[PDB]
């Protein structure tokens, strides 16, 4: 979609935020954060491995067993159920953490993308698109009506 | 903007006590909470920042929890270095808003 | 290794100006945005100004705006807090404060990591 | 007049796995899976650990004489064992469920080790002074465990003894005894054709019948003592009686209840930190919920797995240009 889709290059000089704006205004022009969905993405990302983390419920226990030389049976059986939960807890380690790291680069794609349309949304008369993600202006803009798109009210369409 | 409202203001307790203190705010902040602990005449160290995450080499007894709205700091086993003054910190959104002060004294 | 030093407090009269300053010291400071958080002596902190990372978004306490300034230099490595029109309310010990960084950004409003020795403010 | 939309990149290398692609670079990531240890056996919480040293669970248990300094010791958040922990039993015997023993040693620092039957205060016509053998000894020369009482004739008339133990210390008492298996010194020690141990309680119940045998030698022994215990519960009574070979308990050990541990064997130091989780290895952080250090771990501890890395993506593509 948008992550390694149109918008086809990163901002290496962002450094204060996931999604942003540049603005090029005939008074300036420069990188800029937006800070709210940030925020929100940062939230879902903190929630989404401390969440991995905390239910993983543990207690207090050892692993080790003495079984002497007539209780191999026993001994063989104590490691069929270590061997066990350690198949079973790799696995799941394994494929959650391939499944949410898919999950988590199409949530960052996702959030750009709907960053895309949510000025698309206001800017529809005023604005040719360009296919790297990029709006130009069909009206005069000034150093603040690059500012009521990034705050979410830009006016007369 | 956003108030915080530490509970309770003021705590005394021996050394081995489960302490427990709140911040306490009106908006949703999420978990945009940081613990800082505070010795008279020094500045503050963050504790603990996203309301649960452990700051590095801060000991492991120093908890957080909370989210949005409710908000705690929990102390398992205190020790004496521990006696201090605990500040909250929001940082939703600016300015950014901090608490009226926790102190610990000796009982 | 890393920290913040402090300087600029003194004893100085109402209405008047002064200029504190924290020099940077073990980390990348123009990666990231900076805060001033002051100490009200006998109160507790007291947010009162903050920058971005370039210096071109600056953000003020709605008890200082347009009468403090906030500035930063890059070839210095160093943060200015210029006081202007000085009154016994804006009597702190002052401190320079360094908002965390996350998993690969450097944000400017997070929880504040690196701290001053923290400089006093006096205003009789 | 234009505004761009983008994302975030930086000059990082980190790659993250996923289920459709390989190595994604990844502007940050977050392992979760703990790989360093740095050999260092842990105190983990408060409790110090016990380091038996060159002596074993059995050595430390029956107070043999070569294992001193473990008298000392009344608690340990766990007990750590060496490769060269081999001081167990001087005069040889079968540490009867041995296992058993060492599984329910791995509960909590109980140690109060206390006197039941007072070396003289207890035995009247019984020799209470030839314990002593080249099997235990303190440097040389002769001696006997330091829990453990041994039992003569008089060198030629073996009398009756029947001394009973009640419990009053109000936790779990583990006791200990032995059966002495010797006719050319069974009739010389202990002088009767016919002995018979008698251990009786509310939960252990059994007698024994003592054995004769050349047995190879050990430590230049050629009898041997067989080495049993048990555990008694509040307000109950044990029991003993014999007519020969009673390898009289001396003083036992009463533990308790509370927080329970774990046993282990390594061959590292002992230094000052904490943690909640110890591996043979050395200590680890209890934070990341996963490991691949070592099974074997005791504590609040992460899942032992068999992965190398569990690299999670927190960023996007790290797409420079
Ligand atoms: C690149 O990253 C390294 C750390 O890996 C850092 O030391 C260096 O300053 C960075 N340079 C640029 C231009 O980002």
């Amino acid at each position: 979609g948008a992550i390694a889709g149109f918008i086809e290059g990163g901002w290496t000089g962002m450094i204060d935020g996931w999604y942003g704006y540049h603005h090029q205004n005939e008074h300036g022009s420069g990188y800029a954060a937006d800070q709210k969905s940030t925020q929100i993405a940062i939230d879902g990302i903190r929630n989404k491995v401390n969440s991995v983390i905390e239910k993983m419920n543990i207690q207090f226990t050892s692993v080790g067993k003495e079984f002497n030389s007539l209780e191999k049976r026993m001994e063989n059986l104590n490691k069929k159920v270590d061997d066990g939960f350690l198949d079973v807890w790799t696995y799941n380690a394994e494929l959650l953490i391939l499944l949410e790291n898919e999950r988590t680069l199409d949530y960052h794609d996702f959030n750009v993308k709907n960053l895309y349309e949510k000025v698309k949304s206001q800017l529809r008369n005023n604005a040719k698109e360009i296919g790297n993600g990029c709006f130009e202006f069909y009206h005069k803009c000034d150093n603040e009506c690059m500012e009521s798109v990034k705050n979410g009210t830009y006016n007369y369409p | 903007e956003i108030v915080l409202t530490q509970s309770p203001s003021s705590v005394s307790a021996s050394v081995g006590d489960r302490v427990t203190i709140t911040c306490r705010a009106t908006q949703g902040i999420s978990s945009w909470l940081a613990w800082y602990q505070q010795k008279p005449g020094k500045p503050p160290k963050l504790l603990i920042f996203g309301a649960s995450s452990l700051q590095s080499g801060v000991p492991s007894r120093f908890s957080g929890s909370g989210s949005g709205t409710d908000f705690t700091l929990t102390i398992s086993s205190l020790q004496p270095e521990d006696f201090a003054t605990y500040f909250c910190q929001q940082a939703h959104s600016f300015p950014l808003t901090f608490g009226g002060g926790t102190k610990v004294e000796i009982k | 290794q890393v920290q913040l030093v402090e300087s600029g407090g003194g004893v100085v009269q109402p209405g008047r100006s002064l200029r504190l300053s924290c020099a940077a010291s073990g980390f990348p400071f123009s990666s990231y945005g900076m805060h001033w958080v002051r100490q009200a002596p006998g109160k507790g902190l007291e947010w009162v100004a903050g920058v971005s990372y370039d210096g071109s978004y600056k953000y003020y306490a709605d008890s200082v705006k347009g009468r403090f300034t906030i500035s930063r230099d890059s070839s210095k490595s160093t943060l200015y807090l210029q006081m202007n029109s000085l009154r016994p309310e804006d009597t702190a010990v002052y401190y320079c404060a360094r908002p965390s960084a996350i998993f690969g950004i450097y944000i400017i409003l997070n929880g504040l990591d690196v701290w001053g020795q923290g400089t006093t403010v006096t205003v009789s | 007049d234009t505004i761009c939309v983008g994302y975030h990149a930086n000059n990082s290398t980190d790659t993250v796995d996923t289920i459709l692609e390989k190595n994604v670079t990844v502007t940050h990531s977050v392992n979760l899976l703990e790989d360093s240890h740095n050999g260092k056996l842990c105190s983990l919480n408060g409790k110090s650990p016990l380091q038996l040293g060159n002596c074993n669970v059995a050595g430390w248990i029956l107070g043999n004489p070569e294992c001193d300094l473990l008298l000392t010791a009344d608690s340990w958040s766990y007990i750590i064992e060496t490769s060269n922990s081999k001081n167990g039993a001087c005069y040889p015997g079968e540490f009867t469920d041995y296992e058993e023993l060492r599984e329910q040693l791995s509960t909590v620092s109980s140690f109060e080790r206390f006197e039941i039957f007072p070396k003289a205060t207890s035995w009247p016509n019984h020799d209470t002074t030839k314990g002593t053998t080249v099997a235990c000894s303190h440097s040389g020369a002769k001696s006997f465990y330091r829990n453990l009482l041994w039992i003569v004739q008089k060198e030629n008339s073996y009398p009756k003894l029947s001394n009973s133990y009640t419990n009053n210390k109000g936790k779990r008492v583990l006791v200990i005894w032995g059966v002495h298996h010797p006719y050319r010194d069974q009739q010389a020690l202990y002088r009767n054709n016919h002995t018979y141990v008698s251990v009786e309680s509310s939960k252990y119940y059994q007698r024994f019948t003592p054995e004769i045998v050349a047995r190879p030698k050990v430590r230049e022994q050629a009898g041997r003592i067989n080495y049993y215990w048990t555990l008694l519960d509040q307000g109950d009574t044990i029991t003993f009686e014999a007519t020969g070979n009673l390898i009289a308990p001396w003083h036992a050990f009463a533990l308790k209840k509370g927080s329970s541990s774990g046993m282990m064997v390594s061959d590292a130091q002992v230094h000052n930190c904490t943690t909640k989780c110890q591996t043979p290895h050395g200590a680890l952080k209890s934070n990341l919920p996963f490991q691949n250090v070592h099974p074997i771990t005791i504590g609040e501890c992460p899942k032992y797995v068999k992965s190398t890395q569990l690299r999670m993506a927190t960023g996007l593509r790290n797409i420079p240009s």
